[PDB]
């Protein structure tokens, strides 16, 4: 069952092209999309089968006042990702219009690669928020899926703008898509830029291109949570399977994340839970609590430790969440690939949802609000203005992201045995 | 036993038959020795004991005899479980009889778990026993040499959760003697509970006053999935495992099988399939139904619920609860108790 990458703003076309660049290492296939002469192993979820041999599989380089996406296309890992699809201002209203301009014009192509399989399961969105032309586009994409395919998954892979306060519209650009993030899209992956900044400053130097280092991290922790998608297992084999105790409610869906080795250029079971539980080793910066939690490691360990790992992290008392009934923690077993580089021996990442994600969701709900006593960011430009006349679709989005901070922080509290 | 070298059931009697005194230390290794070599063949000892006693403690000149058989049975089992391993490649066939059916997830069973099971009512029918050994096809994964039938189709309980399926797989003779129909008999019973299971699981996966159907959700994702990783994990991902490693040193006929006897009499009792039905099966198959009634209530996405037994069915649930973290601390008093009070951690609320 099968999945499309509808790769969207340039940040995420470089995270998609550095994703598709990791899975070329992370799978027998080679840059320019040939099996690769290396080569028990599925690549059925994403990739073509063809006597004329590039395995090109379903993606979609969505390009707008373009630049970017043609510097990736002139490399030698052109002929993987190039099902032959690329086609022609930074604010989400004018990101939102470029979108409407084209939008038939995309879902032809979207349609065509949703063929591109036998039966189809999702659509995946590696993404910046509030970002340029994709502020608008993927809210954009986001009332379109959610009517033309509601069976299936939409899942938005967002790196989050941090820039210490480019885009500084960001709180307008932002707060629309946010609007349609906890609407449309079934389930929200959420990057700091500002902790994978500071990742990049702590496993090695190499904060100086973090800019770009930046789509090498996430291309680890986005190949190591669909390590088990792509192969055989007991369980999870399955996307829509993969993703349901992570979302304990559809409001609440924001999911923060750990991986394991920051740095590692032996460890077992406990140290490697106890090392996820880290704010360190967590890529995102009162009360604050866990609701639920999924533990994704790589490495030849077996269920035997991991039960009694988990009574030794009770007692322990790192496992800081009960808050309104049962709340729990996953186990985490899967394979190491095979024919490819296999650094750290129990390699994982942690999924979870936790509270305080809403300080930064109310960081930039309070950016707006003292953005909204100044309004220069409106520029004067007409789709921005004509679109909304009353503004009622911000003061809309507004009251939505607000609901938001009050639904976390009812999560925060017993306060959910009434509604968020 | 019946490749019979030997009516070791009948002559060796104490009473009605007779048994010879100096060849009971070794008779035991002759009788396996020679089932060994007779069938091995369908795919001067008298004169060694001599040049011994050539070069007063009569027992201890017999125990310088014995080596000589002893390297006999050495030798012929270990050239014979050696040629199981290849010309009936036999780790291959009992990893299969895991990895690509009953038991392992794998590729193969969610594209079938996939079909059967989707509503548009059904697909067609459970009932319709073509349908199924049909749609068990595409079982192509990492390899295809498929020769099972999804037979039985219901080949006639209260629950939605629904009996049959009794699955078989070809097993030719070459190893009928290890795999045999009563291991079979048992090795459907981990799949079929694993299934169940599984598709409890799948209808609470395949969802989405109004905020208390996510509550019920999540409290009862906690249970079925802490259990589910149990089965899937506890049970069987870790008895397919220890049993990979020990296959190696088992070395004969009547030493391969007696590991694999064992292995499913731990299966049996590990996932409580046996006589203690009543303490803990019942439970544990009504809070499995629970959620399908649930998963059928909850159409996942209309809203007009409107109706309050399915609220007194979530404090069914919860005393469901009691009924199982207590009756499992009463295990301590006797019974099967030390991977039950693994299960015990189930964290409650």
């Amino acid at each position: 069952r099968e999945i499309i990458t509808l790769q969207l703003g340039q940040c995420g076309n470089q995270i998609g092209f550095e994703f598709w660049k990791q899975l070329c290492a992370e799978h027998g296939i080679s840059p320019e999309g040939i099996v690769e002469e290396f080569a028990t192993d599925r690549k059925d979820v994403f990739f073509y089968q063809a006597d004329d041999e590039h395995y090109i599989p379903r993606a979609v380089l969505l390009d707008l006042e373009p630049r970017v996406i043609h510097s990736i296309l002139n490399s030698p890992y052109a002929k993987l990702y190039n099902p032959e699809n690329i086609y022609l201002g930074n604010n989400w209203a004018s990101g939102f219009s470029q979108g409407e301009k084209i939008h038939e014009d995309i879902f032809d192509i979207i349609d065509r690669e949703a063929d591109g399989s036998d039966s189809l399961e999702g659509f995946v969105l590696c993404h910046s928020i509030a970002g340029g032309t994709g502020s608008g586009l993927g809210s954009y994409l986001l009332e379109r899926l959610n009517d033309r395919y509601p069976k299936k998954l939409v899942q938005t892979y967002s790196v989050f703008p941090n820039q210490d306060e480019d885009v500084v519209v960001q709180p307008y650009n932002s707060l629309l898509t946010l609007k349609r993030l906890t609407q449309n899209a079934d389930c929200v992956v959420v990057l700091d830029n500002t902790a994978l900044n500071r990742i990049a400053t702590d496993r090695l130097h190499i904060q100086n291109p973090s800019f770009s280092q930046i789509n090498q991290l996430v291309s680890t922790i986005m190949s190591a949570s669909t390590t088990t998608l792509r192969y055989p297992g007991y369980m999870n084999n399955d996307l829509i399977g993969l993703i349901a105790s992570l979302i304990p409610t559809p409001r609440l869906h924001f999911l923060m994340t750990g991986y394991t080795p920051l740095t590692t250029d032996k460890t077992t079971v406990l140290d490697v839970m106890r090392r996820l539980l880290q704010p360190k080793n967590v890529m995102v910066s009162t009360n604050h609590c866990y609701i639920a939690i999924l533990n994704i490691i790589q490495g030849e360990v077996d269920p035997t430790q991991v039960h009694k790992s988990l009574q030794r992290i009770r007692e322990r008392k790192l496992a800081n969440f009960i808050p309104w009934g049962p709340a729990s923690i996953q186990v985490a077993l899967s394979r190491k690939s095979p024919y490819l580089p296999s650094a750290h021996r129990v390699s994982g990442l942690m999924m979870a949802n936790h509270t305080s994600i809403s300080s930064l969701f109310e960081r930039t709900c309070r950016q707006y609000d003292k953005l909204r006593k100044r309004e220069a960011f409106l520029e004067q430009f007409r789709k921005e203005d004509m679109f909304k006349d009353n503004f009622d679709e911000m003061d809309t989005s507004r009251e939505i992201v607000q609901q938001l901070i009050d639904e976390y922080h009812a999560a925060t509290r017993p306060d959910y045995i009434s509604w968020g | 036993n019946a490749s019979a070298s030997s009516g070791s059931d009948q002559g060796p009697s104490s009473r009605q038959h007779t048994m010879v005194s100096f060849l009971k230390p070794v008779l035991k290794q002759i009788i396996m020795a020679g089932k060994s070599m007779q069938l091995l063949k369908n795919l001067e000892l008298d004169d060694v004991h001599d040049p011994l006693l050539a070069i007063t403690f009569e027992l201890t000149l017999r125990s310088c005899l014995y080596p000589h058989i002893d390297k006999q049975y050495l030798d012929c089992c270990g050239n014979l479980m050696q040629t199981l391993k290849k010309d009936y490649r036999l780790v291959e066939y009992l990893q299969a009889m895991r990895n690509f059916f009953l038991m392992e997830g794998g590729d193969t069973m969610y594209d079938f778990y996939t079909s059967i099971f989707d509503k548009i009512r059904e697909k067609e029918t459970w009932q319709n026993v073509s349908f199924l050994n049909v749609q068990l096809q595409e079982a192509v994964g990492q390899r295809y040499p498929e020769d099972s039938s999804r037979l039985s189709i219901s080949f006639e309980l209260p629950v939605h959760i629904l009996d049959g399926l009794t699955l078989s797989y070809k097993v030719p003779w070459p190893v009928d003697i290890v795999i045999s129909l009563e291991c079979q008999k048992i090795y459907n019973q981990v799949f079929l509970l694993l299934l169940q299971i599984k598709w409890a699981k799948y209808s609470l996966d395949v969802l989405l006053q109004i905020h208390r159907m996510f509550l019920l959700r999540v409290k009862l994702m906690h249970f079925v999935n802490s259990l589910h990783n149990y089965i899937m994990t506890r049970i069987l991902h870790s008895t397919g495992l220890e049993f990979q490693h020990q296959v190696e040193e088992a070395k004969d006929l009547d030493q391969l099988i007696k590991i694999h006897y064992r292995y499913l009499s731990t299966i049996h009792d590990r996932c409580l399939l046996r006589e203690k039905v009543s303490f803990v099966k019942e439970a544990i198959m009504k809070v499995l139904n629970l959620a399908l009634m649930f998963a059928d209530g909850w159409q996942a996405g209309l809203g007009t619920w409107r109706m309050e037994s399915i609220e007194k069915m979530e404090s069914d649930f919860k005393n469901c609860h009691m009924f199982l973290v207590t009756i499992l601390n009463k295990a301590v008093c006797r019974g099967s108790f030390p991977h039950l009070e693994s299960l015990a951690l189930s964290l409650m609320a």
